[PDB]
Parts: structure tokens; C-alpha cells; sequence
DNA sequence: TCGTAGCTGAGGCCTCACGATGGACTTTTTGAAT
DNA sequence: ACCATCGTGAGGCCTCAGCTACGACT
């Protein structure tokens, strides 16, 4: 059942940045300076987990990924004062 | 000059609860909770900043006052009002408040009406007709006029005249018959409804206790050669030019400055700002200085506490509850905590009728120099006892010599720890009796002497087996402190910084470790029963209460 | 007595202790001594720095350090873990109960107040150019009014004689502006103590005797006294009371005073005062002008509280506090205000 | 009864940099380059919400809060693989 | 699909809770009649007018519908195709004119009994009995509760009810797929022909209906251009839906296969016109989604805007996504996963493995 | 028939449609029509570009547009909704049921191979030195092989001399090297097929096989009929059955050719093999270079499917599928095979 | 018109070390909760 | 051994625009 995640880096490598950036832009959306946010099913996230262990070099690089929660109620986890907030909504594209 | 004028929200919540009224403007002991300092906050930015002024001659303009000084002579009352919005020579008052709009016919309460209506009057008295005026919800953004009745104008003065009565009567109004009004009153840790009321003999069953709000945890400089430093709002601790730590100020409650550590003045400054209780400590513990500030608010708190304090009968019945709880306790910890390998895993029961009779004798002191005998006699069997269960029988080095108690330098390993317990554990009270008022030095037992604060020292007692003594036993027993974690000296038996750190931590969560009251059967940190005692002493002080209840388990 | 309060002004001091010497310091280089004899509390302006074996020492010799912005602003004491202070403050408190003390105490306090006032009469009386003499009558009247008040029967009848004769006072306090009426700045002899200040004279007033009881509070802290329970006024609902009991002698020579320069030199004018539905309140830059003339009040020294040494006014609060410890606890009798 | 939170911020001008800096010294523990890692109580995160409104400038600045939740059970919602995460304690400070 | 499979497999349990759904993702819509379409790694970006208006994450997408003179980049195919995604495309007004393939579907025993089945005379003319008597059921379904009258229409008038109630009485009665072209025919007839009598509570400006303009390609009315609009682009999902499953959507057992209309799967939609197509033209029509403004005149006749198409699209997309409780399993499920259960129950069928279709009447 | 396939080769390519005409543009310069009237399927290299309108027209006119890499490879084809392919995929499925039909196409086809087997051996024979010509009594053999066929009363009886006659060709398989065994890469009469290759010449006969296979796969799904249903082979289990029986008469001219020029040039080497408990893999670098090597046997054309037109083999994979077509549907009696 | 994956540049976050102007404190009331 | 916030630099993240190569593939 559909869960929400915010996941930020730290990296030290522009080749593993490029990597790691749009691959992330594979499976967000651009939220912050060096954060996306996620909204995804356990298949995805595993998908997820594999690829960035990988991409990324683990004793000197740093990421996070926090699972906010089911994503029905997520804005009563979360606070904007920049721009505002609002997750990620699935509908399909119709444009 | 028996009362002032007074102020309007005083009478808002007086309606709200008249024993807190009695209490906020009384004596005052104002604190915080969630609500309060979000409807400070909401205030603030706005209204706190000044606006336009009332005109004494008013033809045709808008007002928009913001921050006005009323008083009436007359009425007997002061205001500031929230906002003046007023056409030419009609004005009326503006509210701001925190929350949605209550789900109540007109979408106000009571208390808040009183308010729009009191202030309103007061607007009258200074030549105006306002005849209504508003709340302005702040979170809603919205506003909702009020109209002034008759009877709500009713209710308003004879609120002031029912103030002014319980003012001038001096008796503490009771709190709620249970209602849920209280739980977020934010004085319920103060008020202490549900106990004053199950205590106050109308007997009925305490509920859940209402959690920890805005407390924070203690600091303790041990390492004798530290510096401690304020940038900003953190406070940074180093050693040897190195930042060892740092401790974020708002978590931070208490600070206590073991031996020969130094403070920088300005945090110092910073921990007064922010009233943080202060208190030096020599290298042994001994209990030297503290800080002050212009006093505590309260007086008549004082005033009963001296008046106790004169009363040899009620010094005399509190000294005997209060010793006869300690060896009560003694009780409790030696039969449940003896370790016996086989034929002594039960208490001698000699022992039992041996310290019950103490207990007789105590109630049957007929005055407390009997009463320092019975203590004296009680606590040397006790202590000559207390080898039989720390790691089952005395360890290498750890033997106890009872008889060296009364004995400054300690020149045993246990009476080190002991003593330090004793007296790091006083410093606990003594900051909770200074918190609530009380004055920590009048005592009605013990007697006021250099480090040793008379009325925590009495207040102790009690404590001693539960939080001291199960301190030691933890941590000899759990293998925390070894024969050599200790140093000889001439002087004795002294502790390292792997000891003292250590013994320390144990005795920390000692206190965050949580119990339940025997008499309100609800789980409590050892530290937040620290205040309540103190609480419940104070009202029976104040006689609201018959007695004194001793917390014996 | 036991000693006097020492100051050190600079946020560069550098304290320790010599043996007995407590030793000020600026840049390693040396600067005054207390050495703790003739010691008392010891203030500490703004970041001033003094060492935590100095400060043992301190404690163990009793002596209550506090803290001043460097401003001067106070904001704290420290206190040894010591019977000085219990056994004045329960001196205090069963001394509080007793009636005649309190009525002794306090007609001593009212013809301070008013002896002082007269005094003032004739140190400042400018209704020159004509009557560089107050009115005789007057006088009379008012020697009258503290005999009125040493005769004081009960507490009450000495709060009536008293709002009486301050009355009186304050109907003759508009001669004792720069020459005339202060027009733009009038006085109300009845508007007295009106909470909001309806006149700007009325709210110099209100905020000197804000500031006068509030040094009052520190200093009686300083020693081991308990400010909130007075023998005079009443104790509950945030009152200084016993602050409030001490204030009064000093009233003239300093808040009345204070009032006074800050009219006559001119620092105080019309447009500092703002008028709001019977509000005159002061601006900020006015009001922190005033409090730089306060200073300059509180910085003249009077010498002969009962000897000559020539004090500013600021610690001869804490010699008068002192004198009151000695007049409690049965040491002196009858507890000699100071009168000029 | 507690809560944990972190906090992300990007903000477009040193001064305020400096400013809300090491206000957030004043709440949590730095974690990740631009993240703290926050365990607070309901006053002092109102307290938080004050500060940060108004140190910060809203059209053009961002700032995010996020309760993980109750901060006794944190680690089932974390997952780190630079530097191990493990959250704020409350215990005294004892050195 | 073990508890079906048993349940009606006839050794008689109860089904239980569905396994819920797992590795679904939604389609690509692209109307934008001028549109360009390019891959960029794994993300693929839609542009117009050179601008980026969106892009979708290439997982969560399952579908691809490409409307009209839209673009695609050579490279976005061959993304697509190797995650298999399907990708279709449409004339402007929706017809559904070309998909992909690839090498085939796995299985191929399915489609030989589907085959087998497809030679069955009464094999298929029982099938079209049950199919039509579920379509015609569904009728009796929404017309009665989805009437709106103010006062003494608010009753479906009840000639109406044996009237269609006597329709599934001869379908099911009828001796051979011609007579059920025309009952067919008949029961649909009078269904559109008082198929006004509850949008709005009544027709609008400019929406009046005329039921004689079906089978009437450039439709000459906004309603049946909506509903046309409606049948053949759920007819997409149906073919997507068969693919899948390995059935040749195109060999059919009641229709027949010409252009544009796989007849398979053509058979397959008409029990869910009503619960599918007409429930979101009403919905849209009653809600307000649609009005007369949106509707383009010309000589072909009512056309769509582009706020129309956009708005149609998304209600149509909530209608997949609206669930719904299975009749005989009981138990909420999205219309979307009842195509592929209905498609695999089929599967069973012809493969002997249960006694008969169940038809999922409501 | 209808017409004939296209190819674009460049990756440049813009193709759009000029009313009954496609347009092969360069760059804005032009380059070929197709024009419609003769087309078979549109085949489009590696991120060539056509427009959506040509797409359109195209579906209307029901060709099956196909998509390869710029090297060449297949990834998908693109049907419209039309009847030309399920008429064509029914008629396959009765007429697959039908025994008679399938034992006809299957002796066909397998006369075919052995037919291009015997040709092979005299295109090729390489005993040459004192044998180049071959030993006459295997081709007695071999032509009653194909008789052999042509009387099959059975499919099993057709499998099983189909065995026997390979077995037979693969005898003097050997004799095809360049001169010699091939000492280093020899070649079992016995080993053939075992599922991983036991010697080099068996890896590369079934690489070869493999993409041959593979190769009438994509060709048999372009037109509108389906790989997996054979007539001869069994279909289930992922063997593309109907692809099997099509690619018996072609294994000569195409992979034993590929091999052949792959061993006698010296493209094939000792080291390029890799062996493994019974497993002869080749190295990718040698996978590659055969495979360029397999295009190379497969740009070569070849004119009479029926008519001289000169196409590659890759075009006659069509031409013969649609002839197949021809056949179903009765449209032309007996399928004519192919056989040079 | 290959189109995209990969690499250079340039700006801007983000933090720290090391430096330098000088040394906050204002009468009282308000401030939630159901 | 007057302290502690305040202000500059210089490095290191972080992203983008703009370029250049090559062709996933069994
Ligand atoms: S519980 Fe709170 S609200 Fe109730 S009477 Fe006590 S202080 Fe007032
Ligand atoms: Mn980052
Ligand atoms: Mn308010
Ligand atoms: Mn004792
Ligand atoms: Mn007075
Ligand atoms: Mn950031
Ligand atoms: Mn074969």
C-alpha cells in the first residue's frame, strides 16, 4: 500500500552526481536543492534501494531516504514556508 | 490598600476557573503550555507593535488603536485592549485569539464575551459608546461581532465584585468538580485538581496524569579543569582548548558546576535570562552556592511555610510521618532487595518486628529530640544491616563500616558513594523547593547549617532509600563501580572521572526511572513526584489539604 | 559593621584572590584590592571576570555576589548555602507579626519621607523673584505633620495623616518648578498615583518611583531580606511590600529630585510626551534620556548615613538595609533613619 | 509526548544564512550538509515555527519541517548509507 | 487467480480478500494535437512548443494513447518497447488506428481454445446471449436508479422495465446471432431513444440528443460526439487489456473484424458500455464538466476542445480508477483490474477449467 | 503480388508522404520514393524519422511498418487494425489442423534442404587436390534421400530419414573445410545439436542456426502470421515452431554458408574458443566479427524467388513468407519453394 | 534532422577560519484551555 | 587569561547550459 519518500544527498563526484541525479529524476520529483520527493510501492523502493547503493560510493558519499508514511495524510507530516508543499498525485498523464 | 485594580483577562478567567483566577492574580505563578505560547505568538507580531492613538476629541476619522491604556477609577479594573477600530465617536474593541471558531451558539464562550463586554465599559467610562465590539480569530482569519446584553453586563460586575470578595476573603477557591476544563487550564501542574480534590476528602479516583510539558534535562560539570563557553543560544563545554560538548540551552533545565570548573560570565547572563537555576558544587559535592532572582513570586506560600514553621506541633507530626516513611522504605528495600544465597533469601524477621516498633516508637515520639534518637537508632541497624544483599555479601574493597557515617572525608569506598549520593541528591531538592516558592533553608526538623539546606534536608528523608541507596545498590551490584574506579588518599576513599561520570549517569536515570504513587496508582518519574511533593506540602500548608501524604511504598 | 560594597565598573576586570586579598586586575596589570575585611557584596558590571576559587572563597566567607549589566543593569545575586540570611528573614518573619514594631517602624519611615520633603522645600523652593521663601504657614503645618504622625495611634489613621500631608506637599510641589507653572507640562495635585499618568509631571513621577522601588527590590535582596513581605503595605498580589516600606524616605531625595534636574535643566520638554485618552507617556528617547538622569541622581554621594564617608546614594542602600539587620534580631534599637 | 523532526533549508543570502544557521544550532544536531536532525516537544516546536517565519524570507527562501513521528521507534523510518543514522537522545549531558 | 478459480470451479468456498494490486502503472495520454514527445534517460518529457510541459517517470507509466498529429521520438519507441510498454495511436477524433506488437504473446494454448471457441457456433451464440442480456441488464441497472424526474417521473416508468425485461427474455431466447442483432438493435434503440430523461433532469443548451445518429461516423450532436468519443477510446483499454492476457483481440466470436474495431475485444466492452462510457458521460454532463461552449461546430459536426478533451480524459480516468464490489466475490475492485479478471476468467472458460462465463451483471 | 519491402538505411533519414508518395529526404535533399504502388513493409534504421501523416496513410493502407537499430537490429513492428492479418492468421490456424496439408508443406520443405544440401556440396566441395569432385554414391543416396522424402507416408517416418539423411550431410561436412579437417576445430557426425556446443564447429553451426531462426521470426510476424504454430514442429514451449519449419531449406545457403567463409577465411581461429566441461563457447570479440560476417552472407542476393529481381536473402525472407501466403488462402496451389 | 549520453564551464549554496566593531536589558498587562 | 556575536575569504556542494562524442543487444 502506496507509501511517500523524501530522499536527500551529499555527494563528492560530478560524474557520480550526474549519475545519481537524473536516475533519481527516474523516480521523484525535484523538491529541493539536493531533495526529491517519492511517491512509491515496496517493488519501486527495492528498485530504488539497489540502484543507489551503487551509483553512489558508499564510505564518503551520504544519502537519506525517509518513508514520511502512507501518503494519504502526508501534509499533516509536513511543513513549507517556501514555496508550498504538496506530494506527488497519481493520474495519468494526459496532456 | 487591599487591591488594585483589575485586570480584564483576570476576570476572562475567572469565569474560565475561579481557583485559577485566584491563583494567577493572587499570587500569579504563571507557565506555559502549547496553547499559551501559541496565542503569545499570535499576539505578538502584530499587536505587540503599537498603533495609532485614541484621541481625546474625536469628530470624523477612522481609528485604528492598537495597544491601548484603560483603567477605571470607578469600575475598578485595567485594561489594554486588543485592537480599537472606531468610526469617528463610535469605537469598539477588537480581540485577537488563537484557535478556530468555537463550535458554541454565537461562536464565543463565556469567558471571552466578558472580556468584549468588561473592556467595553471601560471604553464607555473614558467617554465613548461602543455598545459591542468583536473577536477576531486569528488561525480563521476571522471576525465575529458581540453585542453587549444587559445581563452580560450583569455578569460582568458581579464577577468583579465576586473577585474582589475572594480577594479580600484570602481562601483558595476550589478547582473543578472533574471537569475537563482543567486538563488544559496549563496550571493543571500547579492546580493539581484531581489530587486536591481526592486528598481534599471529596473522595473521588484521580485520573491519568496530564504528561511532562516544557521540562528539560540537568547539567552536570564534573571534569574538575572545564570551560564552559556560550555561543548564541547553544552552550559549548571544553577541555583542554577542545570543544568536548555542547547542550542545546531550551532542553537544558538545571546546571550543576562540580569543583573547581569555570563558567564564562556571559553564560552566566545567558542562564539567568532564560532563569536557569545555577548551582556550585565543591570537588567532593559539597553543596556551596547557588543563584537567586528578586525572590519567587509567590508570598503567602512563605507566609504558611513560617507559620508551620512556628507551630512546634505540626513540625513535631511532620518530622514523625517523615521519619517514619523513611523506615518504612527501609522495609520496603531490605526484605524485597535482600540477596541470600539460602536461609538468608528471607529477611530475618527479628529485623522486622525490630524496625516495626521503631515505626510505634516514631508515631509515639513525644518530642524530636526522641525523635533524633529512634532516627539514629533505626538508621544504625539499617545501615549495619545493609551489607547483606550488594553483590550478594561485600565485594574486594567494597566492606562497609557503618560507624562512618558522621565521618566528613569518607574512609570507605561505599561511604564515598554513599555520601556523594546523599548530598548530589539534595541538590535535586533543594532547586525543586526553590522552583515552587517554598524557601528551602526554613525547616521544620532539621536545623539550618552551612551546604545543608534545613528544609530539603528534611524533605529528603524519605528519599534516601529509594533514590540513594538503590543508586549504590545498582550500581555496585551491576558491576558499574570496581575497586579500582576508586583512589586512597589520606583524605579516603575518592572517586575517578570514569567513577564519577559513570555514577552519575546511573544516578540520572534513576530519576528518569518511573514509578507509580501508591495513592494515585499512575506512572511518574521520580523527579516529577519531586514537585508534586512539594506541591501537596505547600496546599497543606496552606491547610487546603488535612495532611500530608508521605509517599511510602 | 562588618564592611562595604565594592564595584568594578570595567568589563575588562580580571579578579582573583590573594590569601585574604581579593585583587582587580585590567590588562595583567593592576588595578584595586577589596582584601575582605571591610568587605561587601560584590557587584560585577557587564562581563567582568572573577575566578571560581575567588568565588569559593566569597561563599565561604557569606558574602552575596551580584550581577550587573554592563550597562549596570541587574539581573542577579548568588548566594552561599549559608545561615546569614535564614536567621534575618525568620528574624524578619516572626518580627513581622508583632504590631508595635510595624508602628514604631513605620511613622519612623513617614516623617523620614516628610522631614525630607520640607528639606527639599528649602533646598529647592524656586518660587524666586518674589518668594524665594515658601509660604511660613506651610511650614507649620508640616512640622505639625510629622509631630501628627509621631503621635500615629493606629496603621491606618497614619496611611490618612499621610495621604493628607502629601497632598499638602504636592499642592506646593508646581512652585518648585524652574520659576513658574510648567505650562505644557502642568501638575494635579488630586490626578496623585492615577495609574496611566493623566499628567506628564504625574508620569516623570510614576516612572522615578518605578525605577526608586525597584532598586529597592535589588538591594534588599542583596542582603539576606525578603522584599515582598513589608509591615506596612500589604504583602499579596505582586507588591514589593517591604520594598514598597523602604521606599518612602527616599522619594524626595531622589525620584522628587530626579523629577527635578530633568525639568529645570531642560532635558525634559513638550514634545516628549504623547496624550492618549487621558495617557501621557513618554517616548522612548525621552525615556531613556530620563534614565541617564537617573544615573546622574543616583551617582552624588551623601556622606553621613551615621558616618562620613561620603557614599553615592546606590550604597547607602545597602548600609541602610544593613542598619535594618541590625536594628531586627535585637542589635540596635529603633532603627536611626537617615534625614538631611 | 515527543516527537522527532528534520529540517532542510535553502536560503538565498548569507546574512540569513548565518542567522537561521545556528538559530537551528539552538534546536536540533546537524546531520547532512543542509539537513538537522531535530527530537523536540510541542512548545518549543511552536517555538521553532515563530523563529522560522521571520528570520526567514518567505517569496524566495525554503524551508522544510517533517515529524517522523513519536522518536521512539525512528530507525524503522530512517535508512542512512553514508555515516550511520541514529537519533537524539535525552539524557543529561554529564561530562 | 486460486479462490475464483475454485469458487467457480464449483467445489464451493468463499473467496476471499483480493491480493491487492502490485507493479500497475498508469497510462499516457497525449491530445495535444501538436505535441512532441522525447526520451531524456529514463524520464520522458512531452513538449509544446518547444517548451517542456511535462514528463512523466517512466515506471509508473503502463499505457501509451497517442491522439492525433502528436510526435514521437524514434528513441522514446524503442525505450518503450524494451519495458514492453504498449503504445497506440489514434486519429484526432479518437479512432483507434495502430498499436505495437511484439513477437507475439507466450502462451499459445489460449489462443488455440480461443480458436476452438471461435469455431463453436453455439459456443459463441451462447456467449453473445450472455453478453447482450448482461448489456441490456446493466440498462435495467442505470436507468432505474440513475433516473431523474422532479415529480412522478422520478419512477422509471415501468412499461419500460418488462419491456426491456421481455428483451432479455428473447435474448436469451434467440436461435441464432442474427435475431440478436436484432434485439440488439430494438433494446438499444429504445434505451437511447429515452436515454435524455436523466442528464441534467432533462436536456441542456445545445445538449439535445438525437438517438437515431448512431452509426453516424462525424457525429452531427455534442452528446453523440461525447459518446462516441467514449466508446472508442474504452475500446483501446479493452484491446490493451486482451493483448495482455495473450488473446488475439482481433478474432472475435459475435463481432466482426473490420478496421479499426477489433472484434474480439469489440465483443468483449458491451456489458461495460453502460457502467463505463455512459456513466462518464453523465457524469460529466450532469457535474458540469461539460457545456455547450465546449463544443466546436463544423460541417463534420460537434468536435471537442481542448479544455473539453483535457477535462473528458481526466473524468474518464477517475471512472477506471472508481471502485467497485465484485457481484459474486464481493469485494472492492477497480473497474481497471476487473478488465484483466474478466479477461482471464474468459481465458479459463476456453480452456475448460470452469463451467461458464460469469458475466459480472450488476 | 502487391509489392516489395523497403529499407532506409540512414540514421538522417526524414521520410514523409507525397499524397500517394513516400519521400526519403537527406537533409531537405532528397533521395528516394517508395510512391506506394509496389511497397511491402516500411523498415526504418536506427533513429530514422517519418512523419506521422506517412504513418497514418501507411496504417490506411495496412503495411506493416517495422523498426531496426542503426546496426541493423530489430525491436518491434507496428500493425494497423485491419483485416489483412487475422484473415491471414485464421486461415492459418483451420488449415493448420489439417493433417494432409501439413505433410505436403513439411516434404517440401524438407527436400528443399536436402536439395540445397547436394547443391551446397558442389558449390563448395573443397576435397579437392585428387576429390574435387565428391564420391558419387553419396549423392545416389542423397537423391533417393529426397525421394525418400517425397514418397513420406508419415511426419515421424519424414523426421526419422530426415535424421538419416542429415546425419549423412554432416558426414561429409567435413570435406566443406578449406582443404582438410580442421585440426584445432573439428566437427562430430554425432554430437550434433547436444544442447551446448561440444566442438567450435558445432558452436558456430548453432550461433548460426540461431539467428537464422531468429531472422525468420521477425520476417514471419512482419506479415500478418504467426511463429509459434507450426505445422511441422511442436509448438508448445517456446519454440517458434511455424519459424523452425520454414528455416529447414534455407540452413545450407545462409548459416552452413556463414560458417563456411568463416572457417575458410580465417576469420574463425584456434584461440577464439573457450572449452568448458564439454563446452566449446566462443570469445565475444569472435561472436562479433561472425556476426558481421553473418550480415555479409546476408547482403549477398540471390534474383529467382520466382522472378528475377536480384534480392538479398533478407528480402526473399519476405517474398517467400508472403508466397506462403499465396499458398493459404488457396490462392496458389503447393508453395513453390526456393531451391537454387 | 540522428537524438541522447557524457563532459566543461560557470553561479550559486553551504560552512569554516580568521579576523575585527565594542559591552542588548525600560513602569505595567497579556498570554489557552471546554 | 577581559568574552562572544559579527563579518570575509576561500573550498566545497549543486545545478545548468553547452558542448562533444558514439549507437545498449548476445
Ligand atoms: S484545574 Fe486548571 S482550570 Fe480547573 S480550577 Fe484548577 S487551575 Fe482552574
Ligand atoms: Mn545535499
Ligand atoms: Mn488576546
Ligand atoms: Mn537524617
Ligand atoms: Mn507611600
Ligand atoms: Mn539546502
Ligand atoms: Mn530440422
Amino acid at each position: 500500500m502506496e507509501h511517500l519518500y523524501i530522499v536527500s544527498y551529499d555527494i563528492r563526484n560530478q560524474r557520480r552526481w550526474r549519475r545519481l541525479f537524473k536516475t533519481m529524476h527516474g523516480f521523484g520529483c525535484w523538491l529541493q536543492l539536493s531533495v526529491f520527493q517519492c511517491r512509491l510501492d515496496r517493488i519501486r523502493i527495492i528498485k530504488m534501494e539497489a540502484a543507489i547503493n551503487e551509483i553512489v560510493n558508499h564510505a564518503e558519499d551520504h544519502v537519506l531516504i525517509l518513508d514520511l508514511g502512507p501518503a494519504e495524510n502526508v501534509k499533516p507530516k509536513v511543513s513549507s514556508i517556501g514555496k508550498t508543499f504538496d506530494p506527488i498525485l497519481r493520474q495519468a498523464v494526459i496532456v | 490598600g487591599s487591591i488594585p485594580l483589575i485586570p480584564v483577562r483576570m476576570l476572562n478567567e475567572h469565569v474560565y476557573c475561579p481557583r485559577l483566577a485566584y491563583l494567577m492574580w493572587v499570587q500569579g505563578e504563571f507557565s506555559h503550555n502549547e496553547f499559551t505560547v501559541d496565542g503569545v505568538i499570535r499576539h505578538r507580531r502584530v499587536d505587540a507593535g503599537g498603533g495609532v492613538l485614541p484621541s481625546e476629541t474625536q469628530e470624523d476619522s477612522r481609528i485604528h488603536a492598537r495597544s491601548v491604556s484603560l483603567s477605571s477609577e470607578r469600575l475598578g479594573i485595567t485594561a489594554k485592549i486588543d485592537l480599537v477600530e472606531g468610526e469617528g465617536a463610535y469605537v469598539s474593541p477588537v480581540d485577537y485569539k488563537r484557535g478556530k471558531r468555537p463550535h458554541v451558539a454565537g461562536g464565543a464562550y463565556e469567558p471571552e464575551r466578558v472580556q468584549l463586554c468588561a473592556q467595553g465599559l471601560l471604553l464607555r467610562e473614558h467617554g465613548f459608546a461602543s455598545d459591542g465590539g468583536a473577536l477576531y480569530f486569528v488561525a480563521s482569519r476571522e471576525r465575529v461581532p458581540v453585542a453587549f446584553d444587559d445581563e452580560l453586563i450583569g455578569r460582568t460586575l458581579a464577577a468583579i465584585d465576586e473577585m474582589g470578595r475572594t480577594a479580600l476573603s484570602g481562601t483558595m477557591p476550589p478547582p473543578l468538580e472533574d471537569s475537563p476544563k482543567c486538563p488544559r487550564c496549563s496550571l493543571v501542574g500547579i492546580c493539581l485538581p484531581d489530587e486536591v480534590r481526592f486528598l481534599s476528602h471529596l473522595s473521588v479516583e484521580p485520573r491519568p496524569i496530564i504528561p511532562a510539558d516544557g521540562r528539560g534535562l540537568p547539567l552536570y560539570v564534573q571534569s574538575p579543569k572545564a570551560y564552559v563557553r556560550k555561543d548564541g543560544d547553544c552552550l559549548v563545554i571544553e577541555e583542554e582548548r577542545v570543544r568536548v560538548a555542547e547542550a542545546r540551552l531550551g532542553e537544558t533545565s538545571q546546571v550543576a558546576l562540580f569543583g573547581n570548573a569555570t563558567l564564562t560570565t556571559a553564560a552566566l547572563h545567558e542562564c539567568l535570562r532564560r532563569e536557569i537555576p545555577v548551582t556550585w558544587l565543591s570537588y567532593g559535592g559539597w553543596f556551596m552556592g547557588h543563584t537567586v532572582s528578586t525572590g519567587h513570586r509567590n508570598v503567602e506560600t512563605r507566609t504558611y511555610q513560617y507559620q508551620r514553621s512556628f507551630d512546634p506541633e505540626t513540625c513535631l507530626n511532620l518530622a514523625r510521618r517523615w521519619i517514619v516513611a523513611k523506615i518504612a522504605n527501609c522495609r520496603t528495600l531490605l526484605r524485597r532487595n535482600w540477596r541470600g544465597e539460602g536461609d538468608e533469601a528471607k529477611a530475618p524477621p527479628g529485623l522486622l518486628m525490630s524496625l516495626q516498633d521503631d515505626m510505634r516508637h516514631a508515631m509515639r515520639a513525644p518530642s524530636l529530640e526522641v525523635l533524633l534518637g529512634i532516627e539514629g537508632a533505626s538508621a544504625g541497624r539499617y545501615f549495619q544491616h545493609f551489607s547483606r544483599m550488594l553483590r550478594g555479601g561485600d565485594g574486594e574493597g567494597m566492606g562497609f563500616d557503618f560507624t562512618t557515617r558522621n565521618r566528613r572525608p569518607p574512609k570507605d569506598p561505599v561511604n564515598a558513594l554513599l555520601s556523594f549520593a546523599y548530598a548530589m541528591l539534595t541538590r535535586e531538592w533543594t532547586v525543586a523547593l526553590a522552583a515552587v516558592g517554598l524557601d528551602p533553608y526554613r525547616g521544620f526538623y532539621h536545623q539550618p547549617r552551612f551546604g545543608r539546606p534545613a528544609l530539603a534536608l528534611d524533605m529528603m528523608e524519605p528519599f534516601r532509600p529509594l533514590i540513594a541507596d538503590s543508586t549504590v545498590l545498582m550500581a555496585i551490584n551491576n558491576g558499574e563501580i570496581r575497586t579500582g574506579d576508586f583512589v586512597r588518599s589520606a583524605g579516603g576513599c575518592n572517586l575517578t572521572d570514569s567513577a564519577r561520570k559513570r555514577f552519575i549517569a546511573g544516578f540520572e536515570r534513576r530519576m528518569e526511572q518511573e514509578v507509580t504513587h501508591p495513592i494515585f496508582k499512575y506512572t511518574i518519574s521520580y523527579r516529577r513526584l519531586l514537585e508534586v511533593q512539594a506541591r501537596l506540602l505547600t496546599r497543606y500548608l496552606s491547610g487546603e489539604i488535612p495532611a500530608y501524604p508521605n509517599f511510602v511504598t | 559593621g562588618r564592611g562595604l560594597p565594592l564595584y568594578v565598573q570595567s568589563p575588562k576586570a580580571y579578579v582573583r584572590k590573594d590569601g585574604d586579598c581579593l585583587v582587580i586586575e585590567e590588562e595583567r596589570v593592576r588595578v584595586a584590592e577589596a582584601r575582605l575585611g571591610e568587605t561587601s557584596q560584590v557587584a560585577l558590571f557587564g562581563n567582568a571576570t572573577l575566578t571560581t576559587a575567588a568565588l569559593h572563597e566569597c561563599l565561604r566567607r557569606e558574602i552575596p555576589v551580584t550581577w550587573l549589566s554592563y550597562g549596570g543593569w541587574f539581573m542577579g545575586h548568588t548566594v552561599s548555602t549559608g545561615h546569614r540570611n535564614v536567621e534575618t528573614r525568620t528574624y524578619q518573619y516572626q518580627r513581622s507579626f508583632d504590631p508595635e514594631t510595624c508602628l514604631n517602624l513605620a511613622r519612623r519611615w513617614i516623617v523620614a519621607k516628610i522631614a525630607n520633603c520640607r528639606t527639599l522645600l528649602r533646598r529647592n523652593w524656586r518660587g524666586e523673584g518674589d518668594e524665594a521663601k515658601a509660604p511660613p504657614g506651610l511650614l507649620m503645618s508640616l512640622q505639625d505633620d510629622m509631630r501628627h504622625a509621631m503621635r500615629a495611634p493606629s496603621l491606618e489613621v497614619l496611611l490618612g495623616i499621610e495621604g493628607a500631608s502629601a497632598g499638602r506637599y504636592f499642592q506646593h510641589f508646581s512652585r518648585m518648578l524652574r520659576g513658574g507653572d510648567g505650562e505644557g507640562m502642568g501638575f494635579d495635585f488630586t490626578t496623585r498615583n492615577r495609574r496611566p499618568p493623566k499628567d506628564p509631571v504625574n508620569a516623570l513621577l510614576s516612572f522615578a518611583y518605578a525605577m526608586l522601588t525597584r532598586e529597592w527590590t535589588v538591594a534588599l535582596a542583596a542582603v539576606g531580606l525578603d522584599p515582598y513581605r513589608g509591615f506596612y503595605h500589604q504583602p499579596r498580589f505582586g507588591r514589593p511590600a517591604l520594598a514598597l516600606d523602604m521606599m518612602e524616605p527616599f522619594r524626595p531625595l531622589i525620584a522628587d529630585s530626579t523629577v527635578l534636574m530633568a525639568i529645570n535643566n531642560g532635558e525634559i520638554r513638550t514634545g516628549d510626551f504623547v496624550r492618549s485618552a487621558g495617557g501621557c507617556n513618554l517616548t522612548d528617547s525621552a525615556r531613556k534620556r530620563f534614565i541617564a538622569g537617573f544615573e546622574r541622581r543616583m551617582e552624588q554621594e551623601v556622606t553621613h548615613p551615621i558616618f562620613k564617608y561620603t557614599i553615592s546614594y546606590r550604597r547607602l542602600l545597602e548600609v541602610q538595609a544593613r542598619l535594618l539587620t541590625r536594628y531586627l534580631s535585637g542589635e540596635i534599637p529603633a532603627y536611626p533613619n537617615f534625614v538631611t
